[PDB]
């Protein structure tokens, strides 16, 4: 059936900068039934556009849809604050209707290299028979990063979870926090815990680390 | 204004099936167009299937085709998202969605106006409490970062606050993930000045409203 | 397509 790819993955601009954000159909829709949404974090999302180019009452004019085929344009003149936010384009023009991948449109600025912080396991939670190490990344940009976790030299592959949070709204960086689990027998087992951190803003890789019981 | 007002969010068991209501307010119901949209977290929208109240002509996606159920209640201007034989893959928010209206009448055929979302977890784990874990600040210091690990619970969500919310800038609270086990975890950091670590007191509060626990744990230097 | 159903009852209501 008809597959909606939407482009680029990610669009960084400024605020105050204008934006294009494209999509893609496998086949041509038929009579441009096709919709523009925004969405913001925690929100459905809102109707900006649609049959290509019609816009709903309350949408402000910087919004705009064009098309005529399989490739439509969504442009922002003035990107507002308040524009930042994932888009996603709707087909509609058959009976069965689907959603592109989603556009994330984020605010442009400057490399922040991540402030890394290591934190071993609680003796409380050594109780409970299992150890979760925490390495947090702070106020870095762009949101790339790597995150490897060595024991004693050896890296770690399918025992940590990790996690990004939205864009801050006051200095546009990304957090990041990694949680590497082991068994308490596992752990112990093992003197030096360390996270390698890879990121844009570093010239080489951040190592920080602790000895365990130190 | 037109106004969808979903039913409650619910964790439900592999292999059974929810119901998930949208009553619908605002002006005209039976002659217009009402779809169920889904997200999946970290997902986008997902368009599942449609009604048409007036005589109840359905549409479904193909995908959802024998597990899917879409009903209208004219009577009422409720409409009925059915989905039964539920796998991990169903955990989403559920949208209930209508086309818009736009001067006399007309079908705009778009989903202009959107309820709240219904929050569904397919999963197993029972209601449980999590366990708060101090982050606490390096000696070996170099600004410091201190926090709290909140692990194993579920289901979602979970609150955290510092201080009481007397401390805000500069706070993070990461989006928890699900482990291996079927529970979540879920960590909330905090950078302070270092000269305040031996004076100022830390302590981070967490609140897990569906197994009725909160527990405020103080952080300090190892 | 489902999604114009809807348009051509509004066609429809509008009398002749």
């Amino acid at each position: 059936d008809v597959v909606m790819t939407q482009s680029p993955g990610t669009l960084s601009l400024s605020p105050g900068e204008r934006a294009t954000l494209s999509c893609r159909a496998s086949q041509s829709v038929s009579g441009g039934a096709l919709a523009w949404y925004q969405q913001k974090p925690g929100q459905a999302p809102r109707l900006l556009i649609y049959d290509t180019s019609s816009r709903p009452t309350g949408v402000p004019g910087r919004f705009s849809g064009s098309g005529s085929g399989t490739d439509f344009s969504l442009t922002i003149s003035r990107l507002e604050p308040e524009d930042f936010a994932v888009y996603y384009c709707q087909q509609y023009g058959t009976s069965q209707s689907t959603f592109g991948q989603g556009t994330r449109l984020e605010i442009k600025r400057t490399v922040a290299a991540p402030s890394v912080f290591i934190f071993p396991p609680s003796d409380e939670q050594l109780k409970s028979g299992t150890a979760s190490v925490v390495c947090l990344l702070n106020n870095f940009y762009p949101r790339e990063a790597k995150v490897q976790w060595k024991v004693d030299n050896a890296l770690q592959s399918g025992n940590s979870q990790e996690s990004v949070t939205e864009q801050d709204s006051k200095d546009s960086t990304y957090s990041l926090s990694s949680t590497l689990t082991l068994s308490k027998a596992d752990y112990e087992k093992h003197k030096v815990y360390a996270c390698e951190v890879t990121h844009q803003g570093l010239s080489s890789p951040v190592t920080k680390s602790f000895n365990r019981g130190e | 204004e037109v106004q969808l007002v979903q039913s409650g969010g619910e964790v439900k068991r592999p292999g059974s099936s929810v119901t998930v209501s949208c009553k619908a307010t605002g002006g005209t119901f039976s002659t217009l167009a009402f779809n169920w949209v889904r997200q999946a977290p970290g997902q986008g929208p997902e368009w599942m299937g449609g009604i048409v109240p007036l005589f109840s002509i359905v549409n479904y996606g193909q995908k959802f085709q024998g597990r899917l159920t879409i009903r209208a209640d004219k009577s009422t201007t409720t409409v009925f998202l059915d989905l039964s034989g539920l796998t991990s893959a169903d955990t989403a928010t559920y949208y209930c969605a209508r086309e818009g209206e736009g001067w006399f009448g007309k079908p705009l055929r778009a989903f202009e106006f959107w309820g709240q979302g219904t929050v569904i977890t397919v999963s197993s784990a029972s209601t449980k409490g999590p366990s708060v874990f101090p982050l606490a600040p390096s000696s070996k210091s170099t600004t410091a970062a201190l926090g709290c690990l909140v692990k194993d619970y579920f289901p979602e969500p979970v609150t955290v606050s510092w201080n009481s919310g007397a401390l805000t800038s500069g706070v993070h609270t990461f989006p928890a993930v699900l482990q291996s086990s079927g529970l979540y975890s879920l960590s909330s950091v905090v950078t302070v000045p270092s000269s305040s670590l031996g004076t100022q007191t830390y302590i981070c509060n967490v609140n897990h409203k569906p197994s009725n626990t909160k527990v405020d744990k103080k952080v300090e230097p190892k | 397509n489902w999604f114009d159903i809807t348009n051509w009852l509004w066609y429809i209501k509008k009398k002749k």
